[PDB]
């Protein structure tokens, strides 16, 4: 459509490793500067 | 895993005992350890499966007795590990027998 | 029985023979000795984490040496446990959770 | 030895074969006996300090020479090990980039220093406890984060325990593993370890090297992922001004 491409939201590689954790126990917060969370998710 | 960090944080003879306090049999005194085995209780420590028995069900031995023959020892009586019950039985625990069924009144 | 005269001297299970015109006590105590993860979780549920941080700060000044670079090893578990948030005994997993099936296709 | 294995030999920190004696302690150099035995002194006033050799050995100390503290005696390979606790931390890294250096230039190769010296000081990033303020007595720390103690514990919230630390001679391998960000560190021999451990512990990443947010699939934070240049904007001439006549709304 003749656009510039990008802005990828999250990197799937992160989400799947998350998930791929809570599997295992394991929360895996992620944080911002602010260090409350944020949810790589919505969903 | 290596430091086990489970059989760390409370002891439990490293592992071994932690392998030992699922698989393959051997209890571990949680609370209240009220017993004595020779010497006091163990707290948070092993024990046997005959251990447990032998501490909050008791002792008992039945020891079955060929049809015909008599018994030595009179049905109350405090019977020592060792001692005959009968030309053919040893008693292998020290404490009282009783009469489990007589033949002969 | 008969008021305050026959008392048992010692622990255990009751036994009420009324042929022998007897009471027995079976040498029994009562421990709560659980077997399995079970008891590794109750063991775990129940710890003054704290309580293991004195003890092991006073076995770090007053040890033969040897079996204290184990001493030392504890409190790292310990004192980790202990500013994290998490509480121990969640090492022991009551809930298995399922990956997610477009991971595991 | 030579080629490679030298390089990982250095790059590793490994104490080789002919470690060739250095002296421990200044002082008057003494050769003694041929053939039967061979072993040499360095003895100063006091101490008389002595270092028996293989017989076979080709020493490089000819007697009555005057010697130094971690002076080699003997020829061979240095064992860098030998060398930081004999003579501090400096003088291994110079010993270690000028080594490293003797092979790549004895070949063919031309390299700057830096790059070795950029790997060096990482060899050197640690440091382990010896009567400590906080923490457990024992264990191995980054040298910058003693410092978020060492001089901090002596400013504002000034007194207790300095934190007295030794110099740790990490070898490339060992350096890598003990690398705080556990993301990094599962990537190495053993996974379960890290995890285990960093799990115990509320233990955060941050994210600050690469190798962490490759793993992620983030944007690395280095060249236009470096956030001192990413944030950088560009508006264009009628767009600022035009910016600038809804701001004071």
């Amino acid at each position: 459509k003749g656009e510039d491409v990008p802005e990828p939201s999250v990197p799937e590689s992160f989400r799947v490793l998350v998930k791929e954790l809570q599997a295992l126990a394991l929360d895996v917060q992620t944080l911002d500067e602010k260090d409350n969370p944020v949810d790589i998710f919505e969903g | 895993d290596v430091p086990s960090k489970i059989g760390t944080l409370l002891d439990l003879s490293a592992t071994e005992l932690e392998q030992v306090l699922y698989f393959n049999k051997y209890i571990v005194l949680d609370p209240k350890g009220a017993v004595l085995d020779g010497v006091p209780v163990e707290k948070r420590q092993l024990l046997t499966d005959e251990e447990y028995r032998e501490l909050r069900y008791g002792k008992q031995e039945t020891y079955p007795l060929p049809a015909g023959v008599d018994a030595l020892v009179k049905d109350g009586e405090e019977v020592v590990k060792g001692q005959e019950l009968a030309p053919g039985v040893v008693s292998r625990m020290d404490g009282v027998a009783l009469y489990r069924f007589p033949r002969r009144v | 029985a008969d008021g305050g005269k026959v008392k048992s001297e010692i622990y255990g299970r009751v036994e009420v023979d009324l042929v022998r015109n007897v009471v027995r006590v079976v040498e029994s105590y009562d421990i709560d000795a659980r077997m399995g993860a079970e008891a590794i979780q109750e063991l775990l549920k129940e710890l003054d984490l704290e309580k293991l941080e004195r003890e092991l700060l006073e076995e770090m000044k007053h040890p033969s040496r040897a079996r204290r670079a184990k001493a030392r090893k504890r409190l790292e578990v310990v004192r980790a446990f202990l500013d994290s948030g998490n509480r121990p005994e969640w090492m022991i997993l009551e809930a298995v959770p399922v990956l997610p099936p477009d991971l595991r296709p | 030895t030579q080629g490679l294995p030298r390089v990982i030999e250095l790059f590793e920190a490994r104490r080789p074969k002919a470690k060739a004696v250095i002296s421990e302690i200044d002082g008057v150099v003494r050769i003694e006996e041929g053939e039967d035995r061979l072993s040499v002194f360095v003895e100063s006033e006091g101490f008389s300090k002595e270092y028996k050799l293989p017989k076979d050995a080709r020493l490089l100390v000819k007697d009555g020479d005057y010697v130094e503290a971690g002076q080699p005696l003997t020829r061979g390979a240095i064992d860098p090990h030998q060398l930081l606790e004999a003579k501090g931390p400096e003088a291994v890294e110079r010993y270690l980039v000028d080594e490293i250096q003797k092979v790549y230039r004895a070949q063919g190769v031309k390299l700057h220093d830096k790059h070795i010296e950029i790997v060096v000081r990482q060899m050197l990033k640690y440091v382990e406890v010896t009567d400590p303020g906080d923490s457990r007595l024992l264990e191995g720390q980054v040298l910058e984060k003693w410092d978020v103690e060492a001089l901090n514990e002596r400013l504002i919230a000034e007194g207790k325990v300095p934190v007295a630390w030794k110099p740790l001679l990490m070898g490339v391998t060992k350096s890598a593993l003990s690398t705080k960000s556990w993301l990094s560190a599962a990537s190495f021999q053993n996974t379960t370890h890290v995890l285990t451990e960093a799990a115990i512990a509320g233990k955060k990443d941050e994210l600050i090297g690469l190798k962490e947010n490759v793993i992620l699939g983030r944007l690395i934070p280095a060249g236009t992922g470096s956030d001192f240049v990413r944030f950088t904007q560009v508006v264009d001439q009628r767009t600022l001004k035009a910016i600038e006549e809804a701001r004071k709304e």
